[PDB]
C-alpha cells in the first residue's frame, strides 16, 4: 500500500506548498492539485458521490473565480519585496510545533486508529437530507440566498 | 386589460419565460390536485414468492 | 456483518420536527389532511383570520400611501397577515383532531356514526 | 420574412424603446400581436421549435445532394476567348 | 490495496490467498467493483503521450533564432463565475433527491428548496442583472 | 456528395472494429457480459465472497 | 489488462479524430457545391495524416516572455482530459458515470484559461474569458438536464444510478425538447457555430496546436456519445456519425451570435427551461 | 405529520412573498420602502415563539429596522435574525455552526454595502479583516467538532474539546485579547450597524 | 505491534492535522496576499471536511456527510464574498498603495 | 478447522425458490434465533441446521436435474444475477425440478 | 428536530422531564436489545441437530467433496 | 418495480443462509486464534485465554470483506 | 529554469514520500510503548488492591 499512503501524505505537502511559493498563480495550481488528490483520497474511504462534489465545486467553480481574480488583479510584484522581505520565523515555529510535532492532536490521548472504508449509499443521503435534516437544508438555501443577493449588491459599479 | 390581452402581449414579447412558468405550474398542479384523485390508489416470505411465481407463470 | 437487503422503494415515514408527546385527549384522526383540518376549524380561528386581514389592509393602505401605491400595498399586506392566521388556525384544528388539545366539540361532530 | 419583432432588435436603444412604449405598433414593418389562441400557437411555434433554421437546413441538405461546379486542374481547364 | 486481516478475506486460511490477491488481475466482477482505478492509469498514459507530443518537435524540426518571432502578435465575468458557483452547489444538492425514490413530503421539501433558488434568480432577473449590456 | 462518403464510411468502420476489439479484450478480462452493470453494496459483497471462496476451493484442491 | 484495454481504446479515438476533421472538411465542401480534399492521397484519405506529420516537423515557437510551464501544460491538460473522459465512457462500471463525465468536462475549462494566462497577447486574455464564460454558462443547463435524465434511471435491483449500462435501449420520446437543448448545449461547449465568436491558441504552433485540436474533436465525440446514450437509446457507430453530420450541417447553414446574445440565451432561456423541465419530470416521477 | 411545523412553512412562504413584493415595488421607482419595512416587522413578529428571550430579540430587531432603508439591507437583517433566533434553540454543533456562519456572512455583506463618502474604503478594509479573522475561528470550531465527534461517536457536547468551542464563543463576543476585530469595526463602519 | 489498517488510519489523521495547521498558519507566515489567505482558508475547510468524512466512514454514521455538504456550501459562499470585497478594495485603494492587497507587509 | 461454506451466489440465486418451499422451518428458526440472540455462539445449532439443509438441497438437485440447474446458474452468473435475462432457463429448471412436490 | 429543540410548559403538570435526545432517538430510530440464551436450550438444540445429522435428514457442512 | 421486488424477496431468502455461514466460519477462526494464543501465552502468570472484553453485547470485527477502498 | 523546477518538485515529492512514514512509524512506536507501560501499571495496581482488599 505504498502508493495509497504516499497519496495520503502528498496532501500535507501540497498544503504547505500553497503558501510556500511566491507566485500567486503557482499557489492556485498547488491548490487545484491538492483538491484533485484529496478527491482521490476520499474515494479510498468508499465515497464516490461526495468526492465528485469536491471536484465539481472546488476545482470546477471556485478555482475559476480565484484565477480570474488573480489574473485581473496581480501585476508582478514578486521581486517587489515578496522575495526581498522573506517570511516570519515565529509563524514557522508555530507551524512546526503545532503541525509537525503536533503537541495538541485531534485524537487527544489516542495515538493509533484503524482506518475503515465505508460504503456510501445515496439513498440514505437523500432520505437524511430531505427528511431528517430538512431544516438544515432550507437554512443552507438561505445562506446561498445571502451569497447571491450580497454579491450582486457588492459588485463594484 | 383582461387575462387575454395581457397574456398575449406577455407571450409575444417574452415567450420562453411564459412557457417556463407554464411548465412549472403544470408540474406543481399535477402533483397537488390531479395526482391524488385518479392515479393515487404480515405475509411470510413463502407467500410473497408464491405470488411472484404466480405473476410470472401466466404472462 | 452481512447487511440487511435494502428496500429502495420504501421511504421512512418521518416529519423533521418530532413532538415527543403522547396525546392526552381522544384521537379522532391521527393524520388529518388539509380538507380535514379546514372542515373542523372553529369560528374563533376564522375570526382571528378576518381580524388579521382587516388590520393588514388598513396598515398596508397607510404605509403604501406615502409612495402613492396604497391599494396594492393594502391587498398584499392583507393576504400576508391572513395566510399567517390561516396557517395558525389549520394547525390548531389539526392538533385538536390528533388529540394533543381539547376536542370535546370535535368528538361530537366528526364521528357521525360514532357520535355516542 | 422581413418582419420585425419587439425583442429581435440587435441594439439597446431600440430594445429599451420597444419594452417601454408602443411606438412599434404604428410601424407597418412590424409583426402584429396575436389576437386569438391559434395565432399565439403559430407565434410560439415560430419562436420555440425553430422552423426558420430548418428551412435553411433543408436548402443546404438539398445542396449536399446536388451537382458540383469544381474543375480538376490541371487535367481540366477553364474557358477563355481569343481576345485574352 | 490488499486485504490485511482474516476477516477481510472471509476467514479463508492459507498463503495461496495472500499471493493470489497481491498478484490478481483487475476485475470489476472480482474484488474491484466500482473501482475508479482505470481513471488513474488513463491519466498516466495520456500524460506520457502528450509529453512525447511536446518533446518531439524539439529534435526533428528546423529552428532559427529571432527577436521578433518571440513577441506578441468588465465585471460580467465576476457575475457569471459567482452565479455558476452558487448554481452548481444547488444542483449538487438536488442530485441526492433524483437518486432516491422520493415520497411526497420529500417532493414538497425539494420544491421549497427550488422555490427559494428561483426566487433569488427571479429577483436578479427583474433588476436587470442578466442583461449583459456591460 | 460522393467525395464525402468515404470518410463517413471509414468513421463507422473504425468505431465498429474498435468497439468489437475492446469488447473482446474486456470480455477476456472479466469472463461475463455484465461486468459494466451497476453494483450496490449487496452485489459487491456477493462478488467478494465468491472470489475468496474460489481461492479457498483452489487451495483445498491442491491438497488431495 | 487495464493498460491493454486503455491503449486499445486510445487507438480508434485518435484515428476517429483524424477522420472527423477530414469528414468535416468534405461535408462542408459538399454543401457548398465543391469537393474538398481529394488530391492528398486517394480520395483525399491521407490529408489529416499529412497535417499531423507537417505539424510534427514544424518549428515549436516558445515565446521568451511567457511562463513556459503553463504554456506547455495547457494543451496537455486538454488532451489528457479528453482521453480520460473517453475511458470513463467505455472502461468504467461506476454508479454515477454521468456525474463523472460532467465533472471531467467541467475540468476542461483549465486549458483555455491557462492558455489565456500564459501567452502575452492582449486579445488572448480578452477571448479566453469570453470562451470560459460561454462554457461555464452552458454547463449548468447540462447539469440540470442530467438531473432530469437521472429521475428515471433505475437498475434491476431497484437502485437509482447514472450507470450507462442501465440506461434503456429505446429513444426517450418524452424528452424531445430537453434533447434539443442538450444538443445546442453540446454546440456551445465545443465553441462551434453559432457560438464560435471567441483565438486562445493564437500563440501555439506545431504539436501543441495539434493537441488542442485533437482534444476539441475528441470532446465533441464524447458529448455525441453521451447524447446518444441519454436520448437515442444507446451508444453506436451510426449514431456517432449521424450526430457529427448534424453538427457539420448546422455549421454549414447558420451565422453566429454576439457575446451578450448567447449569454442572454444561456442565462434567460436554457437554464429556466431545464429547471422547469426538471420540476415537471419530478412531478411525473412521484 | 408536519402539522407541528407551520411556523417554519410560514417563514419560508413569507420570504418568498416578500422578495416578489420588493421586486414589484422597485419596478415602479419608489425611492422609499416603509411598506417593505412594515411587512418585514410583521414577518419578524409572526415567526417568533412565545418565550421571554425570543420576544426580547424580536422586539429589539423590530426597533432596529427603523434605521435601515434599502431592500437588500432589510433582507440581510432578516436572514441574520433567522440565525440569531435559531441559535437560541440549537442543541448541537451542526446548527450552532450554521447559525454563526449565516450571521457572519450577513454582517460582512452589510459592512460592505452601507458605507458612503470618504469612509467607504475604511469600512471595506475592516470588513475584510473581520472576514479573514472569522474564517480561522470557524475552522477551529469545525476542527474541534470533528475531534469531539470522532471521540464520542455522538453529538453530545462533553469532554476536553469543549474548551476550544468555548474559545469560539468568546471570539464572537469580542472578549479580549481576541477583541481587535470589534475595535477595527467600531472605527470605520456606520452607526446603524454599530 | 500494529496492522496495515492502523498505519493507514494514523497516517490519515497525522496528514489532516498537518493540513489544518498548514492552512491556518502558513500563508500568514510567508506574508502573502488576501487572495492566498482565502485559498489557505479553503485548505482549512478541506482538512475539516476530510476529517468528517473519515469519521463518518469510521462510525458508519450519516452526520459526517451532512457536515461535509454544509462545509462546502458555507466555505464557497464566504470565499465568493471575500473575493468580491478584495476586488472592490483594490479598485478603491490602488491609486496610493500599489501593494494594497498585502496587509502583512 | 473444518471448512464451512454454502454454494456460490449464482447457485444460491438459482436455488432460492426451493429454500423457502423445502427448508422453511430451518429458515424460521434461524431468523427467530438471530432476532433474539446477538452472540454467534448462542445460535450455533440453528445456523448449522440451515447450512446443512441448504447443502442437502444442493446435493438433491445435482442428482436429479444437474444439466438444467447448471445452465440456469451459468445464465445467472453471466448476466449479473438479473433474473429477467434468464426466464427460459428458469422455466426449464423448474420444469425439471419442481419447487413444491407436485402430484402428491 | 435533528439539531433544534423547543421547550414548552405542560399546562397540567403531568409530564416528566427526560433527556430529549434519548426520547427523540427512541421515537425516531428505536433501540434493539438482546439476551444470552440459557445454556440448557443450547445443549438441547445441539443434541437435536446432532440427531438430525446422524439420522440422515441433514446434509453436510460443505457442497464440495 | 416488479423486478426489484423479486430481487428483494430472493435477497431476503438468501440472507439468513449467508449470515449462518459467516457465523460458523467466524467461530472456527476464533477457535484457531484461541489455540494460537494458548500456545503463545502458556507461561505468562495470570493470563486467561479467551477473555471477552465487553460484558453484554457481542462485538463484530471492525473490518469486513465487503468494504474495500475504491482506488 | 523549467527543468530545474520539475526536478526540484520530483525530489521534494519523493523525499516526502520516503521521509514522513518514518516520522509516523516513530510516533506509533512511542504510543505503543506508553500504552504497554500503562497496561503494566494497571496490572500492578490490580495486584496491590487484590493483596490488601481480600
Ligand atoms: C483541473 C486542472 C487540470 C489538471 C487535471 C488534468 C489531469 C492531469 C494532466 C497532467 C497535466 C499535464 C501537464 C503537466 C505539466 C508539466 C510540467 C510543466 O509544464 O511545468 C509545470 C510548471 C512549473 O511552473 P513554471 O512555469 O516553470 O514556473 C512558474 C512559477 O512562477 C514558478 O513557481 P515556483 O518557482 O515558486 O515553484 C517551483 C516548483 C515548480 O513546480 C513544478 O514544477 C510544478 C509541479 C507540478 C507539475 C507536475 C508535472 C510533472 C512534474 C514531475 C512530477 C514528479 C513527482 C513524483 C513522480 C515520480 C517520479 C520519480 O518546483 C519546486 O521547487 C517545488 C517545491 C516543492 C514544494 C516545497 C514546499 C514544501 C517544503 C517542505 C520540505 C520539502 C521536502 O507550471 C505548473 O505548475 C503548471 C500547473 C499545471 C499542472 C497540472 C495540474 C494538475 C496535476 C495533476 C493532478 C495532481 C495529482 C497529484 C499527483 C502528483 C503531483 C503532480
Ligand atoms: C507518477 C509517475 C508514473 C508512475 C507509473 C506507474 O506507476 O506505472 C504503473 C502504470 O503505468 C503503466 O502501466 C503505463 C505506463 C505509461 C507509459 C505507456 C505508454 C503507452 C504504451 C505500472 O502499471 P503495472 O503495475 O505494470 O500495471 C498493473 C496491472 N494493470 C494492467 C491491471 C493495471
Ligand atoms: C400565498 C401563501 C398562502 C399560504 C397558505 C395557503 C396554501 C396552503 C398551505 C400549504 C399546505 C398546507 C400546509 C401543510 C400541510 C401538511 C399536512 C399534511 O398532512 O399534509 C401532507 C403532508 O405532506 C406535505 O406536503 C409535507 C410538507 C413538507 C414541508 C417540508 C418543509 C418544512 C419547512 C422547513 C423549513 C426549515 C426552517 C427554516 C429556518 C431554519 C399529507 O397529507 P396526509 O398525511 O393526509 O396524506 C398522506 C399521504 O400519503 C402523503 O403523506
Ligand atoms: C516514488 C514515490 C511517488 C509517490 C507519488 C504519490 C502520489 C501518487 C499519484 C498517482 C500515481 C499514479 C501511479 C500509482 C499507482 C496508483 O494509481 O495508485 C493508486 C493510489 O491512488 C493514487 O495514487 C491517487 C492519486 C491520483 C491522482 C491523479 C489525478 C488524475 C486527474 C484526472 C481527472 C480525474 C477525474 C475524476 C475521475 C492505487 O493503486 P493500486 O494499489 O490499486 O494499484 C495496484 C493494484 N491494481
Ligand atoms: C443538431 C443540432 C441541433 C440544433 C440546431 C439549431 C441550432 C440553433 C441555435 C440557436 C437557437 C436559438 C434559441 O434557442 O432561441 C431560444 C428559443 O428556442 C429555444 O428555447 C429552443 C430550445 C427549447 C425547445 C422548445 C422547448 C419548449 C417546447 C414546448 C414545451 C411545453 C410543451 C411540452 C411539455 C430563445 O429565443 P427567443 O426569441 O424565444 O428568446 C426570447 C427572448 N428574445
Ligand atoms: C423554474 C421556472 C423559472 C422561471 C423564471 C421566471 C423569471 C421571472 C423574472 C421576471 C422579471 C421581469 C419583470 O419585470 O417582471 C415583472 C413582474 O414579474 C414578476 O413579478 C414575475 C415573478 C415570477 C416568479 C416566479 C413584470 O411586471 P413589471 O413590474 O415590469 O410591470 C410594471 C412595471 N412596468
Ligand atoms: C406543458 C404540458 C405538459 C404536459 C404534461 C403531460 C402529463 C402526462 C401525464 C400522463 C399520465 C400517464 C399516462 C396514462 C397512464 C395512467 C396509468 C394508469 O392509470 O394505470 C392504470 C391502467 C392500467 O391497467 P392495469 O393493467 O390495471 O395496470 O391504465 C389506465 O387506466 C389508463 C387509461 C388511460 C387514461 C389517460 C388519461 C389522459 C389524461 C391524463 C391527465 C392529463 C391532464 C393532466 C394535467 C391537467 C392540467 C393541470
Ligand atoms: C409557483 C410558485 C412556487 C410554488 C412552490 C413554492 C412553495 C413550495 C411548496 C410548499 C408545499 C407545502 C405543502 C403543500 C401541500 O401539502 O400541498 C398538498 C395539497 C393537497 O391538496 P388537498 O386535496 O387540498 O389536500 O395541495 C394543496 O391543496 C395546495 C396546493 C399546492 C400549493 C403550493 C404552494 C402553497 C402556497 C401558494
Ligand atoms: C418598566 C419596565 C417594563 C417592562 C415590562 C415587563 C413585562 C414582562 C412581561 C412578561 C410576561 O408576562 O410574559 C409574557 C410571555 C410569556 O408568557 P406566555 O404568554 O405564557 O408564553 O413572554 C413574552 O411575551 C415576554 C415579553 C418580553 C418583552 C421584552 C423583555 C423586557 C423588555
Ligand atoms: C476546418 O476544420 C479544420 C481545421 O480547423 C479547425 C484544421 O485545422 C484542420 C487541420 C488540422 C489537423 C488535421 C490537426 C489535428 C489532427 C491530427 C494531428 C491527427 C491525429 C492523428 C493521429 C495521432 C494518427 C496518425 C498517426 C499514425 C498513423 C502513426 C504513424 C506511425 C508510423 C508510420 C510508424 C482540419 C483538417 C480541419 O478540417
Amino acid at each position: 500500500m505504498f502508493f495509497e499512503n504516499s497519496a495520503i501524505l502528498l496532501c500535507a505537502l501540497l498544503s504547505i506548498a500553497v503558501g510556500y511559493t511566491k507566485s500567486p498563480f503557482m499557489s492556485l495550481m498547488y491548490s487545484v492539485m491538492l483538491f484533485i488528490n484529496s478527491s482521490f483520497v476520499l474515494m479510498m474511504l468508499g465515497f464516490e458521490f461526495l468526492a465528485l462534489v469536491n471536484l465539481l465545486v472546488y476545482v470546477g467553480a471556485l478555482a475559476v473565480l480565484f484565477l480570474f481574480v488573480i489574473m485581473l488583479l496581480e501585476i508582478p510584484a514578486t521581486e517587489l519585496r515578496a522575495y526581498s522581505r522573506g517570511w516570519s520565523t515565529l509563524g514557522i515555529f508555530v507551524f512546526i510545533i503545532n503541525g509537525v510535532f503536533q503537541i495538541t492532536p485531534s485524537m487527544g490521548p489516542r495515538g493509533i486508529i484503524t482506518g475503515l472504508p465505508g460504503a456510501e449509499s445515496i439513498t440514505n443521503l437523500g432520505h437524511a437530507l430531505y427528511l431528517y435534516f430538512a431544516d438544515l437544508l432550507i437554512l443552507n438555501s438561505l445562506v446561498l440566498t445571502v451569497a447571491l443577493f450580497g454579491r450582486f449588491a457588492i459588485a463594484p459599479v | 386589460m383582461s387575462l387575454g390581452e395581457a397574456f398575449r402581449t406577455a407571450v409575444y414579447k417574452e415567450p420562453v419565460m411564459v412557457w417556463s412558468l407554464m411548465i412549472y405550474g403544470v408540474g406543481i398542479s399535477y402533483a397537488a390536485f390531479v395526482k391524488p384523485s385518479m392515479i393515487e390508489p404480515p405475509p411470510s416470505l413463502k407467500e410473497v414468492m408464491a405470488g411472484i411465481q404466480a405473476k410470472l407463470n401466466n404472462k | 456483518t452481512w447487511p440487511e437487503p435494502p428496500n429502495y422503494y420504501e421511504a421512512p415515514k418521518h416529519g423533521f420536527k418530532v413532538t415527543l408527546e403522547n396525546p392526552t385527549f381522544p384521537i379522532i384522526n391521527p393524520d388529518p389532511n388539509i380538507t380535514d383540518a379546514v372542515t373542523n376549524m372553529r369560528s374563533e380561528n376564522w375570526g382571528v383570520v378576518a381580524g388579521l386581514a382587516g388590520l393588514g389592509y388598513v396598515a398596508g393602505y397607510y404605509f403604501g400611501a406615502k409612495v402613492h401605491w396604497a391599494k396594492p400595498t393594502a391587498l398584499f399586506t392583507s393576504i400576508f397577515l391572513g395566510k399567517s392566521g390561516l396557517l395558525w388556525g389549520m394547525s390548531d384544528s389539526a392538533h385538536r383532531l390528533m388529540g394533543f388539545k381539547e376536542n370535546s366539540k370535535e368528538v361530537a361532530a366528526n364521528l357521525p356514526h360514532v357520535m355516542q | 420574412g422581413t418582419e420585425r419583432r419587439p425583442g429581435e432588435s440587435g441594439a439597446w436603444k431600440q430594445i429599451e424603446r420597444q419594452r417601454y412604449a408602443s411606438d412599434w405598433e404604428n410601424d407597418p414593418t412590424f409583426k402584429r400581436t396575436p389576437k386569438n389562441l391559434a395565432e399565439v400557437l403559430d407565434d410560439s411555434a415560430s419562436m420555440l421549435l425553430l422552423t426558420d433554421v430548418w428551412r435553411g437546413m433543408a436548402y443546404t441538405l438539398g445542396a449536399f445532394f446536388d451537382k458540383k461546379v469544381t474543375i480538376m486542374y490541371p487535367f481540366e481547364k477553364g474557358q477563355l476567348s481569343p481576345r485574352f | 490495496y490488499n486485504a490485511w486481516s482474516p476477516a477481510q478475506r472471509y476467514f479463508v486460511e492459507g498463503d495461496h490467498v495472500v499471493t493470489a490477491e497481491a498478484s490478481r488481475t483487475f476485475q470489476f466482477t472480482g474484488l474491484d467493483s466500482g473501482s475508479f482505478y482505470p481513471y488513474v492509469i488513463a491519466t498516466v498514459i495520456a500524460t506520457a503521450i502528450s509529453t512525447v507530443f511536446i518533446v518531439a518537435p524539439l529534435v526533428i524540426a528546423p529552428s532559427r533564432v529571432d527577436l521578433d518571432k518571440s513577441s506578441a502578435y468588465s465585471v460580467s465575468f465576476y457575475l457569471v463565475s459567482i452565479m455558476y458557483l452558487l448554481f452548481d452547489i444547488e444542483i449538487a444538492y438536488l442530485f441526492p433527491y433524483a437518486m432516491t425514490h422520493a415520497s411526497l413530503p420529500m417532493y414538497w421539501t425539494m420544491n421549497l428548496f427550488l422555490a427559494i433558488l428561483v426566487a433569488g434568480f427571479a429577483y436578479e432577473w427583474g433588476m436587470g442583472a442578466l442583461e449583459w449590456r456591460e | 456528395g460522393w467525395n464525402a462518403l468515404p470518410s463517413l464510411v471509414i468513421i463507422t468502420g473504425i468505431w465498429t472494429a474498435g468497439l468489437f476489439a475492446l469488447d473482446k479484450v474486456q470480455m477476456f478480462r472479466e469472463n461475463k457480459p455484465a461486468w459494466a452493470n451497476n453494483k450496490d453494496g449487496w452485489q459487491k459483497a456477493l462478488y467478494r465472497r465468491d472470489w475468496y471462496l474460489q481461492r479457498e476451493e483452489e487451495t483445498l484442491a491442491m491438497a488431495k | 489488462m487495464i493498460v491493454a484495454s486503455i491503449l486499445i481504446l486510445i487507438v480508434p479515438v485518435l484515428l476517429s479524430v483524424a477522420m472527423f476533421t477530414l469528414a468535416e472538411r468534405t461535408v462542408m465542401a459538399s454543401m457548398q457545391r465543391r469537393f474538398g480534399p481529394q488530391v492528398s492521397g486517394i480520395s483525399g484519405l491521407l490529408q489529416p495524416f499529412w497535417d499531423g506529420l507537417k505539424l510534427g516537423v514544424k518549428e515549436p515557437v516558445l515565446p521568451d516572455s511567457s511562463s513556459a510551464g503553463a504554456f506547455a501544460a495547457s494543451p496537455m491538460i486538454s488532451f489528457v482530459l479528453s482521453q480520460v473522459a473517453w475511458v470513463g465512457i467505455c472502461i468504467s462500471d461506476a454508479s454515477f458515470q454521468g456525474l463523472v463525465i460532467m465533472a471531467i468536462s467541467s475540468l476542461a475549462v483549465y486549458g483555455v484559461m491557462l492558455a489565456g494566462w500564459a501567452s502575452n497577447s492582449k486579445y488572448a486574455f480578452l477571448g479566453c474569458l469570453r470562451s470560459v464564460a460561454l462554457m461555464v454558462s452552458y454547463e449548468l443547463s447540462l447539469g440540470a438536464a442530467l438531473l432530469s435524465i437521472g429521475l428515471f434511471v433505475t437498475d434491476g435491483t431497484g437502485m437509482k444510478c447514472l450507470n450507462f449500462a442501465e440506461m434503456p435501449t429505446t429513444p426517450q420520446y418524452a424528452m424531445l425538447p430537453l434533447c434539443l437543448i442538450f444538443l445546442v448545449c453540446i454546440l456551445a461547449e465545443t465553441k462551434r457555430d453559432p457560438f464560435d465568436l471567441p483565438g486562445y491558441n493564437v500563440e501555439y504552433s506545431s504539436l501543441g496546436f495539434a493537441l488542442f485540436f485533437i482534444a476539441e474533436y475528441a470532446n465533441m465525440a464524447v458529448m455525441s456519445a453521451i447524447a446518444s446514450i441519454y436520448f437515442l437509446g444507446g451508444f453506436s457507430a451510426l449514431k456517432i456519425t449521424a450526430l457529427f453530420f448534424a453538427f457539420v450541417w448546422t455549421r454549414g447553414t447558420l451565422p453566429r451570435y454576439r457575446y451578450d446574445q448567447f449569454m442572454r440565451l444561456g442565462w434567460k432561456a436554457f437554464l429556466p427551461l431545464t429547471l422547469a423541465f426538471f420540476a415537471l419530470h419530478a412531478s411525473v416521477a412521484i | 405529520a408536519a402539522a407541528a411545523a407551520m411556523i417554519e412553512l410560514d417563514l419560508c412562504f413569507g420570504l418568498l412573498l416578500l422578495i416578489l413584493f420588493g421586486l414589484l415595488s422597485l419596478r415602479n421607482g419608489h425611492v422609499s420602502l416603509a411598506h417593505i419595512r412594515f411587512i418585514c416587522q410583521c414577518w419578524l413578529v409572526m415567526i417568533t415563539p412565545l418565550e421571554v428571550q425570543d420576544f426580547a430579540l424580536c422586539i429589539l430587531t423590530v426597533v432596529l429596522l427603523q434605521s435601515f432603508h434599502s431592500f437588500e439591507a432589510l433582507l440581510f437583517l432578516l436572514l441574520a435574525y433567522i440565525g440569531q433566533l435559531y441559535m437560541m434553540h440549537s442543541c448541537n454543533l451542526v446548527s450552532f455552526y450554521v447559525c454563526l456562519e449565516a450571521q457572519t456572512l450577513c454582517v460582512v455583506v452589510l459592512c460592505g454595502l452601507l458605507a458612503r463618502g470618504a469612509s467607504t474604503s475604511f469600512s471595506v478594509e475592516a470588513a475584510l479583516k473581520f472576514l479573514l479573522l472569522s474564517a480561522m475561528v470557524s475552522g477551529m470550531a469545525l476542527f474541534w467538532f470533528s475531534a469531539m465527534y470522532q471521540r464520542t461517536g455522538s453529538l453530545d457536547m462533553v469532554g476536553q474539546e469543549t474548551f476550544w468551542i468555548l474559545l469560539v464563543m468568546l471570539f464572537k463576543l469580542g472578549v479580549a485579547p481576541m477583541h481587535m476585530w470589534s475595535v477595527d469595526l467600531y472605527g470605520s463602519i456606520p452607526k446603524s450597524l454599530l | 505491534y500494529y496492522t496495515e489498517g492502523e498505519i493507514f488510519g494514523t497516517t490519515f489523521m497525522y496528514t489532516t492535522n498537518m493540513m489544518f495547521w498548514a492552512g491556518i498558519v502558513g500563508a500568514v507566515a510567508f506574508r502573502r496576499n488576501l487572495i492566498i489567505l482565502l485559498l489557505s482558508a479553503e485548505t482549512v475547510m478541506l482538512a475539516c471536511n476530510m476529517n468528517f468524512l473519515f469519521t463518518a466512514a469510521y462510525l458508519n454514521d450519516i452526520t459526517g456527510a451532512i457536515m461535509s455538504i454544509t462545509i462546502t456550501t458555507i466555505a464557497a459562499c464566504e470565499t465568493a464574498i471575500g473575493l468580491a470585497l478584495c476586488v472592490a478594495y483594490f479598485h478603491m485603494r490602488s491609486a496610493t498603495d500599489v501593494e494594497a492587497l498585502n496587509m502583512l507587509k | 478447522s473444518n471448512t464451512v461454506r454454502v454454494p456460490y451466489s449464482h447457485e444460491l440465486y438459482a436455488m432460492s425458490r426451493h429454500v423457502v418451499f423445502r427448508a422453511e422451518k430451518e429458515h424460521k428458526a434461524a431468523v427467530e434465533c438471530k432476532g433474539k440472540h446477538d452472540w454467534p455462539e448462542d445460535c450455533k445449532p440453528e445456523s448449522e441446521a440451515l447450512v446443512r439443509a441448504t447443502n442437502k438441497l444442493y446435493k438433491e438437485i445435482m442428482e436429479k436435474s444437474p444439466e438444467e440447474f447448471k445452465e440456469y446458474a451459468q445464465c445467472l452468473d453471466w448476466y449479473g444475477l438479473r433474473f429477467s435475462r434468464c426466464r427460459d432457463k428458469q422455466t426449464a429448471f423448474e420444469k425439471a425440478f419442481p419447487i413444491v412436490d407436485a402430484k402428491k | 428536530t435533528a439539531g433544534f429543540v423547543w421547550r414548552e410548559v405542560d399546562p397540567t403538570g403531568q409530564a416528566k422531564n427526560r433527556n430529549h435526545t434519548y426520547m427523540y432517538n427512541l421515537k425516531t430510530f428505536g433501540h434493539r436489545s438482546y439476551t444470552r440464551r440459557d445454556p440448557s436450550e443450547l445443549q438441547a438444540a445441539a443434541t437435536s441437530v446432532e440427531a438430525r445429522v446422524k439420522s440422515g435428514e441433514l446434509g453436510g457442512l460443505s457442497p464440495l467433496a | 418495480r416488479f423486478e426489484a421486488d423479486e430481487i428483494l424477496t430472493v435477497r431476503k431468502i438468501v440472507h439468513p443462509v449467508l449470515q449462518a455461514e459467516w457465523d460458523l466460519r467466524y467461530l472456527e477462526h476464533l477457535k484457531r486464534e484461541r489455540e494460537e494464543e494458548a500456545k503463545v501465552m502458556k507461561n505468562v502468570p495470570g493470563w486467561k485465554v479467551g477473555e471477552s472484553t465487553t460484558r453484554h453485547r457481542w462485538l463484530a470485527p471492525l473490518e469486513s470483506w465487503d468494504k474495500r477502498p475504491l482506488v | 529554469g523549467l527543468i530545474r523546477n520539475i526536478a526540484t518538485f520530483a525530489t521534494a515529492v519523493v523525499g516526502w514520500s520516503v521521509g514522513i512514514p518514518f516520522v509516523v512509524q516513530a510516533r506509533m512506536n512511542g504510543y505503543v510503548e506508553r500504552n504497554l507501560a500503562t497496561y503494566d501499571a494497571a496490572q500492578r495496581q490490580k495486584a496491590e488492591e487484590a493483596a490488601i482488599g481480600g
